[PDB]
C-alpha cells in the first residue's frame, strides 16, 4: 500500500523481549529528528522528550531515577550488565553521574520498568539496524536515533504515516 | 575437531568462523572482535534466543556446522 512501510517492519528475536530489524530506509524519510543537547545526558534527554509531555530542560533526571529503580530490580540479570563489569552499587554511582552516557543496557531496563517499548535506530541517515526493547510496535515505541557511534537524538514519526 | 559457524553482525551480514566446541564463548568473541573491528566489551552473543556466557565452552550450547550466532551490539552515546 502507499505510505505504509512502517506497518511492515520485520523483527527477529534476539532474546525474549529484544529484537532486531534491518529495514532499508533513510531516517528522515519517515521521522522528524528532534535534536537533543550534545552533553553526556543525551540518551536520557531523548527518552524524556518522547515520554514526558511538556517537559522541562532537565526532565531527564526523572528518567535517570527510573533507571536506578529499574537497575535495582533487573541489572544483575541483564546480559549487557556482564559487559559493564561493575557491582550494582558501583554501576549506580557511575550511571547517576552527570554526563555519563546511557546505552542499550539502560534502554533494556527502562523498557521493563516503564512498560514502554524503545527502538534504537542506528545509522548518512541510512538505517543499518533497529534494535527493539519491548514487544510494542514502532507506532507507540520511543524511537531513538544513535549516530556517529556516540550520540542519541529523539525521533517522531512524520504525520503522514500516522 | 574444527567446525565452521556463522556470526551475524548488526547490519545483518554473516561471516564464517572456524571454532572448536571446547573453546570458550569469550574466545569466539575475540575472533568476532578481530573480524568486525568492535571491542569485545561492546557486544554480546546469542544463540537460539539464549545469551552465550563468556566463560562457557561453545559445546554447552549445541552449536552445529553452520549454526548462526548473533553479535548483539552494545550502543552508548
Ligand atoms: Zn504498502
Ligand atoms: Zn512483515
Ligand atoms: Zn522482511
Ligand atoms: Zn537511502
Ligand atoms: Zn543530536
Ligand atoms: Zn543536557
Ligand atoms: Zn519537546
Ligand atoms: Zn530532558
Ligand atoms: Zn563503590
Ligand atoms: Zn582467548
Ligand atoms: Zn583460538
Ligand atoms: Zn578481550
Amino acid at each position: 500500500g502507499p505510505m505504509d512501510f512502517l506497518r511492515s517492519l520485520d523483527w527477529t528475536q534476539v532474546i525474549a523481549g529484544q529484537y532486531v530489524s534491518n529495514p532499508r530506509f533513510n531516517i528522515s524519510d519517515y521521522f522528524e529528528i528532534v535534536r537533543q543537547p550534545g552533553d553526556g545526558n543525551c540518551f536520557y534527554h531523548s527518552i524524556a522528550e518522547l515520554t514526558m509531555p511538556n517537559k522541562t530542560d532537565h526532565s531527564y533526571h526523572y528518567i535517570k531515577r527510573l533507571t536506578e529503580s529499574a537497575a535495582r530490580k533487573y541489572y544483575q540479570e541483564e546480559p549487557e550488565a556482564r559487559l559493564v563489569g561493575l557491582s550494582l552499587e558501583d554501576y549506580l554511582k557511575r550511571m547517576l553521574s552527570d554526563n555519563e552516557w546511557g546505552s542499550t543496557l539502560e534502554a533494556s531496563m527502562l523498557a521493563k520498568e516503564m512498560g514502554i517499548t524503545i527502538i534504537i535506530w542506528t545509522v548518512s541517515d541510512e538505517v543499518e539496524a533497529g534494535i527493539k526493547f519491548g514487544d510494542g510496535d514502532v507506532f507507540t515505541a520511543v524511537n531513538l536515533l544513535h549516530s556517529g557511534q556516540t550520540h542519541f537524538d529523539a525521533l517522531r514519526i512524520l504525520p503522514q504515516f500516522e | 575437531e574444527p567446525l565452521s559457524i556463522l556470526v551475524r553482525n548488526n547490519k545483518g551480514r554473516s561471516s564464517t568462523y572456524e571454532v572448536r566446541l571446547t573453546q570458550t564463548v569469550a574466545h569466539l568473541k575475540q575472533q568476532v572482535s578481530g573480524l568486525e573491528g568492535v571491542q569485545d566489551d561492546l557486544f554480546w552473543l546469542t544463540f537460539e534466543g539464549k545469551p552465550l556466557e563468556d566463560q562457557l565452552p561453545l559445546g554447552e550450547y549445541g552449536l552445529k556446522p553452520l549454526s548462526t550466532v548473533f553479535m548483539n551490539l552494545r550502543l552508548r552515546g
